[PDB]
């Protein structure tokens, strides 16, 4: 994978020494570039995961992500573009080495061969992201967001990194292909729950999960666009290539020490779905619209079938493309209006033809038509969800209703009805924001032709 | 017939020719403990390098 890991960390002197107006440009092209070698990673065996290297390996799981993270990293490029024209070469430089380094984490984190590996990259895309936050962030709250941020995800990992090195002195390694391979069944001895335990928090307080989300709205919300979608795109779905890595050990446990989650989530989405649609900020929303979805994802995981496991990654990816879309829409809003209350700027369509569009199909993905991988992830969960057990189905279903009654209403309280009148800034859309949201949509209907190469690999 | 002995001459060494045998264990010492297993072989790289986590070498 040092195709693509040492093209990515050649961005580096690249970026910090091109000139004081090519930097956007210089990114750019080249990051696409990066996505279009990454795009070679897609091919799979029938099982066996493609082993590069003894500290890199991937399958396709890892892939999709890999792809999701690369292809990601110009749309904050092009996000960012808005709002930093007003600062400094050197500062701005900074602010670019932040967004690749957090990219080449990410690539290594994916590609990690055993769990140690992967842990220090997991947990060190915390660093980027913090800066990220909290140095170029907008309100005074930024600075309580990063902390909430930090010590969230950071009260989690420790209890994983103990058990961690506790599995490298019993099992003799922590290799994921050893670990799944030499898989022995786990014993319900007392000391095992916690063993179960301390390898679960620190991936669902990052998914997040109901109770252990608070940092989700209090982050989002209040990070700057580069970072939001970042956050919301990937950095959640760090929780989840985690989970199917762990759970590959952790049995059969699950079988008791999921319900206090699974009920936990299962009454958590309709919680949060029912906090979206009574929101009075608008990136609030789909701070608590992306909980709302991540919990159908962390009952996929827990269940353990690979019908859910198909689901699960293909609503991951799902949610990914389209949460970015809507923080990217609600800054597009912001930065005119300066803020971001939902009826402060409600009845747009009148002025912005081509955002109400760009609103349309993205909540509509979010309210997840067919044949779009959204539902695509959402029915197999369901399926295996009712094959867990028939009463599940009202919930979620219940919950995907309520996802519908908001999914519109900001649809209805940004675009329809009438403009205000002494808003007079909404000026001509600009084509850099504009083609922003293509190049997020069109991807999402084109894997929806070919949906089979991001159900992971238990396709 | 006896001669003053002149100075430091009362304080030579002498040696005498006693035949009783030499203790063999003046200080009745036990048994002396075994050495430890000593410490030999040739040396060759570390197998797999460090071992240590993901360090392949």
């Amino acid at each position: 994978m040092l195709k693509i890991i040492i093209p990515t960390t050649m961005l580096l002197p690249m970026t910090w020494m091109s000139k004081h107006n090519m930097i956007w440009i210089n990114a750019t092209v080249h990051s696409l570039l990066i996505s279009l070698i990454s795009l070679s990673l897609l091919n799979q065996l029938g099982e066996n995961s493609l082993n590069f290297s003894l500290t890199f390996f991937s399958d396709s799981l890892s892939a999709p992500l890999l792809v999701l993270t690369t292809w990601l990293l110009p749309l904050m490029l092009m996000a960012s573009q808005s709002h930093l024209s007003k600062e400094t070469t050197t500062r701005k430089k900074l602010y670019i080495t932040m967004l690749i380094l957090l990219q080449l984490f990410l690539i290594m984190t994916f590609t990690a061969t055993e769990l140690i590996l992967f842990y220090i990259l997991f947990e060190a895309t915390l660093v980027p992201t913090l800066i990220i936050i909290t140095r170029w962030g907008n309100q005074t709250e930024r600075l309580n967001a990063g902390l909430y941020f930090l010590f969230y995800t950071l009260a989690g990992s420790l209890p994983l990194l103990v058990a961690l090195v506790y599995i490298q002195n019993t099992t003799g390694s922590l290799n994921f292909l050893i670990i799944h391979y030499w898989s022995h069944p786990l014993s319900n001895s007392w000391s095992n729950i916690f063993m179960w335990l301390a390898c679960i928090m620190a991936f669902m307080v990052k998914m997040p999960l109901y109770g252990l989300h608070l940092w989700l709205p209090k982050a989002h919300v209040e990070a700057p666009i580069a970072g939001s979608m970042v956050l919301a795109a990937v950095l959640l779905k760090l929780g989840g290539y985690g989970m199917m890595r762990i759970t590959t050990i952790l049995n059969p446990l699950t079988n008791y020490m999921a319900y206090p989650f699974l009920m936990l989530s299962m009454w958590g989405m309709i919680m949060t779905s029912s906090i979206c649609l009574r929101q009075t900020d608008l990136k609030s929303l789909i701070a608590y619209s992306s909980v709302s979805h991540m919990a159908l994802v962390i009952v996929a995981i827990m269940i353990q079938t690979p019908w859910s496991f198909m689901g699960a990654t293909a609503l991951m990816i799902a949610h990914g493309l389209t949460s970015s879309m809507l923080f990217c829409l609600a800054n597009t809003n912001y930065e005119r209006v300066h803020s971001r209350t939902m009826i402060l700027a409600r009845g747009l369509q009148t002025l912005l033809p081509l955002m109400a569009t760009w609103w349309l199909m993205a909540s509509l993905t979010n309210l997840a038509l067919p044949p779009s991988i959204n539902l695509i992830g959402e029915l197999f969960i369901i399926t295996a969800s009712f094959s867990w057990s028939n009463i599940t189905i009202i919930l979620m279903g219940m919950n995907m209703m309520i996802t519908a009654l908001y999914s519109l209403y900001m649809l209805i309280t940004t675009q329809r009805g009438k403009y205000t009148h002494h808003i007079n800034n909404i000026k001509a859309s600009f084509t850099r924001e504009n083609a922003l949201m293509a190049l997020h949509i069109l991807p999402l209907l084109l894997l929806t032709l070919n949906p089979k190469m991001i159900l992971g690999p238990l396709y | 017939g006896w001669v003053r002995p002149d100075l430091g001459e009362l304080s030579k060494v002498t040696k005498v020719k006693t035949d009783r045998p030499l203790p063999e264990n003046p200080y009745h010492s036990r048994a002396r403990p075994e050495p430890n297993p000593e410490a030999e072989g040739d040396l060759k790289p570390a197998k797999h390098g460090s071992r240590l986590f993901f360090w392949t070498m």
